RNA sequence: ACUCGUGAGAGACUGCCGGGGUCAACUCGGAGGAAGGUGGGGAUGACGUCAAGUCAUCAUGCCCCUUAUGUCCAGGGCUUCACACAUGCUACAAUGGCCGGUACAAAGGGCUGCGAUGCCGUGAGGUGGAGCGAAUCCUUUCAAAGCCGGUCUCAGUUCGGAUCGGGGUCUGCAACUCGACCCCGUGAAGUCGGAGUCGCUAGUAAUCGCAGAUCAGCAACGCUGCGGUGAAUACGUUCCCG
């Protein structure tokens, strides 16, 4: 059995990827089992000079979809 | 007891008064202390004159301490001092030797605040 | 930054301790994030314009 | 500072990435790539008004999607412009790249378009008033456009102060999520500087 | 030029501008006069307000 | 069999009651190896106590995250849970007890520029 | 002997 | 609290004293959230002083509380434009938090090298009206009466 | 310091220098730029004049002083007093 | 099967009851429910003000330099100190110090990086490389406060750690000016701090530890997050500030 591992910035993306990848499999599929969201987390400050005080967030968040069985550019696969 | 011409504490657990040694503190004390044999945990006024011997003997033998430690660390200093090295008129000027800044801390080596 | 100190990054010495990362569109040497290789400012513009495919906005 | 940007507001919400590819260890070379390419096409093409640039990259295969109101001038009968954008963008270390060229459908309707056409006009020696002026009902024609405010700021007219003026039809709502705002910036060159443009275009809400 | 006092935790501050530094400073002591003297907070410039009768 | 959980800031019970005697057994520890302060026993014996069932009911817990304190109320909470499964009709004594609500009594997440969720840095006027 | 501080140091 | 009262906590009876009093005892001398310790004092404090008299820890705490609960304190109220010292009535809540912050204040500053001994002597001085909070009550009492001009508003 | 294994680090100008300079058993006045060298038991009886920023300062070596950097005996900054 | 991970959905809408209310907004109480009245916290900052800050992120009108105010390099400086102000950390100790045993988190990071077992050092650390692009391996199985036991007995102390002497490790071409850490010794001020002043209404203040960015190394006690234990008080707008 191969691993197939889906890695994508956008979530519906990510279930089209699953969907249509368990549709043309269908060989006896596991189902897109997911995985933990990894979340990267930044913090800058908002004005160019000084006003330290001001700060903005931003986050890149990534969804894995685990395929087990027996595209577009945003979403990768890994095989093993 | 009169250790080295050091007057021991008059009731201190044994590593903790030898920490009292100026060539002493608390890691050499149990070491020395494990060393010789001696027990840590007995008072000063339980010390026999054979144990006094016992340390007499043992801190003369691989340990320098007091007097001799004392001028061997000012001759140190003075002879970094002489050498004209940075520590040397470092210390001639009683501020901190070692990088430590001077805009607004180091009193202690500076002394009391004074005032102008 | 200043041009001459900007081409300059790029050269490649004998020696690594020197090299600044000095964000790659306008050669700030401070504040430079390794994942995007932007400075901040630069990394804010261009998230909240949408060309960085992931970054967005924070909110919890 | 006291509107954030409204495309970073609802980026996660109604807006999508300008640019769409996966990258882990070779994100920064990605982006690096990316803002050569965006500032290449912004550089190469400015009588067309671009209104628009996607990059999607898979591996060696990079597809650039470029949207202007007019297609003819920059690409070529003979293929002599998509023969010069396609050998400029094998310099940037593209390797296969293709582009797609295309066309807006309103060309009134979009913000970035009207503020070229503001800028474009208050440079040479357009009164700023007419230029608001016309665009604002230009813009009110489209059916979706159901409101609009333009806003520039700077030395207005060559004067010697600073001001900032502003003129809105319909609504603006800038702080409604779901309400879709097209915005659009560009910067003037005139003789005594640079005049600053903002539109702001709402058509309808998205869900 | 702008100048701040913390009189007794009361902070009184002023700002002047002027054409030379002589100028600016002797603007700037008359509005921290004028300052200090709005501040007083005591007896003798709170005995008017005090409700009498 | 019948299985519950309870929630307590970041703390997981998951409860297992039989009609055992009233021994507790906490990841294989004791009430007293587990647990040992007084407090908390009776922060957890309490649902018990006012249902009158105490040493009628043998539990087994696992646990994870949180600590003594938030193991506790996740604990407790899932014994109420696993009472008001056993006998419904108890309901009110629990309910006008409090302990079959969920606490929703979290950490604040900190924000940028002050030193704590709420501490501010120290500013002089001067 | 600073020189024999030397030697033992580095040699 | 401009837009009204605020609601209290409704802290929760002790485990092995069972009353409400032990348990806001624990929670004045709570210091960084230890808990456990300041319980550990408390009950050791009650039991050294169960030990000292044979009788239990909560009657001669009680009496201890009532030796120093005041009944007339002094506030500073603004009337006219001109500040007084008004003796003012004390609430029954407020006597009790007041007595018990006196009694763990003034055991914080004895002399009996350990919290548990101290908070233990300063209790039953309190109960046998010596403690140095008894005196503390009577000062209050007495400036609440030198002042009784000031009661009419 | 500098850890025992590296060796000490003494810059290969003055090196050759100083190799060059004693070989014949003469001891003139060598200028250097760098401050950062140790100083080697081969400097006993040689004077360097290290840079200091503005200048270069006579340093006339002594078995005393071995082990140490050139720069601790040229001061950089001036302080007199207030 | 129970958690958990992540997709869809339900669930709070004054929905219902009683009473005030112009039978109006709205308000008080009650039932239900996990949650009751914008549930908790965020993102979001109207017209404008202060010619607020930024020609040193960037761009830019005008003026100026152009054998230099451009550009390359070595060394030094930004770290200087008779003082003043501000923000923090560690303390002045027994609600504690030291030693031994022992139980519980969340979040995050990792490829020329995380790096384990083993072995060598007292200890930084050295050798070595298992396994991992990672819900898998490594950050130990993760913590400290906590709990149990022993000791110290109110002292400038077994408190406090500054300063200084000597000896080392790691990074880096290079730790003198000017790194961090490790070992031995040294053991200052400091006894809860005047006038005055600051933060905080509940998982808050207080206290404990963990992680990340920048980063060869670090000046990090700073900043941004994560969780552990977790209080007191609010009678009421007369005074102070907005």
């Amino acid at each position: 059995k191969i691993r197939i591992r889906l890695k994508a910035y956008d979530h519906e993306a990510i279930d089209a990827s699953a969907r249509k990848i368990v549709e043309t499999v269908t060989a006896s599929v596991v189902g897109p089992v997911p995985l933990p969201t990894e979340k990267n987390v930044y913090c800058v400050i908002r004005s160019p000079h000084k006003y330290k005080d001001s700060r903005e967030h931003f986050e890149m968040r990534t969804h894995k979809r685990l395929i087990d069985i027996l595209l577009p550019a945003s979403v990768d696969v890994n095989i093993q | 007891a009169r250790l080295v011409g050091v007057d021991l504490p008059r009731d201190k657990r044994m590593e903790i008064a030898l920490t009292y040694i100026y060539g002493i503190g608390r890691t050499r004390s149990n070491e020395i202390l494990a060393a010789t044999g001696i027990d840590k945990n007995m008072r000063t006024k339980d010390l026999t004159d054979d144990q006094v011997t016992v340390l007499r003997d043992y801190i003369e033998g691989n340990l320098k301490v007091e007097g001799d430690l004392r001028r061997e660390v000012q001759a140190d200093i003075r002879r970094k001092i002489e050498i004209g090295c940075y520590q040397g008129l470092r210390h001639r000027r009683g501020l901190p030797v070692r990088g430590q800044r001077t805009k607004t801390n180091a009193r202690t080596r500076k002394g009391p605040k004074r005032t102008i | 930054a200043k041009k001459a100190l900007v081409h300059k990054a790029n050269k490649k010495p004998k020696f690594a301790v020197r090299a600044y990362t000095r964000c790659n569109k306008c050669g700030r040497p401070h504040s430079v994030y390794r994942k995007f290789g932007l400075c901040r400012i630069c990394l804010r513009e261009m998230a909240h314009a949408g060309e960085l495919p992931g970054v967005q906005k924070s909110s919890w | 500072g006291q509107k954030i940007n409204p495309h970073g507001f609802r980026l996660g919400i109604t807006t999508e990435w300008k640019s769409r590819w996966y990258a882990d260890k070779q994100y920064k070379d990605y982006v690096k790539e990316d803002v050569a390419i965006r500032k290449l096409l912004a550089t190469g093409l400015e009588r067309a008004g671009i209104a628009d640039v996607e990059i999607e990259r898979t591996r060696d295969r990079v597809r650039v999607d470029i949207h202007t109101a007019r297609p003819g001038i920059v690409i070529g009968r003979r293929g002599t412009e998509a023969d010069r954008i396609r050998a400029d963008l094998e310099k940037l270390t593209g390797k296969q790249v293709q582009l797609n060229i295309l066309e807006v459908k309103n060309p009134e309707s979009q913000a970035q378009l009207v503020a070229q056409g503001v800028a474009e006009q208050l440079s040479n020696r357009v009164a700023f008033r007419r230029a608001m002026r016309k665009a604002i009902q230009s813009a009110m024609r489209q059916p979706n456009v159901k409101g609009i405010r333009v806003q520039c700021s700077g030395r207005l007219g060559g004067a010697e102060m600073s001001r900032s003026e502003f003129y809105r039809e319909g609504r603006v709502p800038l702080h409604t999520l779901r309400a879709d705002i097209d915005y659009g910036l560009y910067e003037a060159k005139t003789t005594f500087g640079r005049i600053g443009v903002k539109v702001w275009i709402y058509k309808g809400d998205i869900v | 030029a702008q100048a701040n006092l913390d009189v007794n935790g009361r902070q009184v501050r002023a700002q002047v501008e002027g054409v030379n530094a002589r100028e600016a400073v002797d603007r700037l002591e008359a509005r921290l006069r004028s300052r200090l003297e709005r501040i007083a907070e005591h007896w003798e410039a709170r005995r008017g307000g005090v409700p009498a009768e | 069999p019948i299985q519950t959980v309870g929630r307590r800031k970041e703390a997981v019970v998951r409860v297992r009651l039989v009609p055992g005697t009233g021994q507790f057994n906490l990841d294989g520890r004791t009430l007293e190896n587990y647990f040992p302060n007084k407090v908390h026993q009776q922060l957890i014996k309490a649902p018990l106590v006012t249902v009158d069932r105490v040493d009628q009911f043998d539990i087994y817990a696992h646990l994870d995250g949180g600590g003594p304190s938030g193991q506790a109320g996740a604990l407790r909470l899932a014994i109420a849970r696993a009472l008001i499964l056993v006998q419904p009709e108890d309901r009110p004594a629990l309910k006008k007890a409090g302990f079959l609500t969920r606490d929703p009594r979290a950490i604040e997440r900190k924000k940028y520029g002050l030193k704590k969720a709420r501490k501010a840095p120290q500013y002089s006027k001067r | 002997g600073r020189v024999a501080r030397f030697e033992k140091r580095y040699g | 609290p401009r837009k009204g009262p605020a609601p209290k906590r409704p802290l929760v009876n002790d485990p092995v004293y069972g009353s409400q009093l032990v348990t806001q005892l624990v929670n004045k001398v709570l210091l960084e959230g230890k808990k456990s310790l300041a319980e550990r004092i408390v009950y050791g404090a009650l039991e050294q002083a169960r030990e000292k008299t044979g009788t239990d820890p909560v009657v001669t705490l009680k009496r201890a509380l009532d030796n120093v609960k005041p009944a007339l304190e002094v506030r500073s109220r603004r009337v006219g434009g001109a500040t007084y010292q008004v003796p003012v009535e004390v609430r029954p809540d407020r006597s009790t938090t007041l007595a018990l912050r006196w009694l763990v204040n003034f055991s914080r500053q004895r002399r009996e090298k350990t919290m548990v001994e101290r908070l233990a002597n300063e209790i039953l001085d309190a109960s046998n009206g010596l403690g140095a909070s008894v005196k503390r009550r009577e000062d209050t009492h007495k400036m609440a009466e030198a002042n009784r001009a000031f009661a009419h508003y | 310091p500098r850890s025992l294994k590296k060796g000490p680090f003494v810059d290969d100008h003055l090196l050759k220098k100083v190799d060059v300079q004693n070989e014949k058993n003469t001891k003139q006045v060598i200028k250097t730029w760098s401050r950062r060298s140790t100083i080697i038991p081969d400097f006993i009886g040689h004077t360097f004049a290290v840079h200091d920023g503005r200048k270069h300062v006579p340093v006339f070596v002594t078995e005393a002083m071995v082990g140490h950097k050139l720069g601790e005996f040229a001061p950089t900054r001036t302080f007199k007093g207030h």
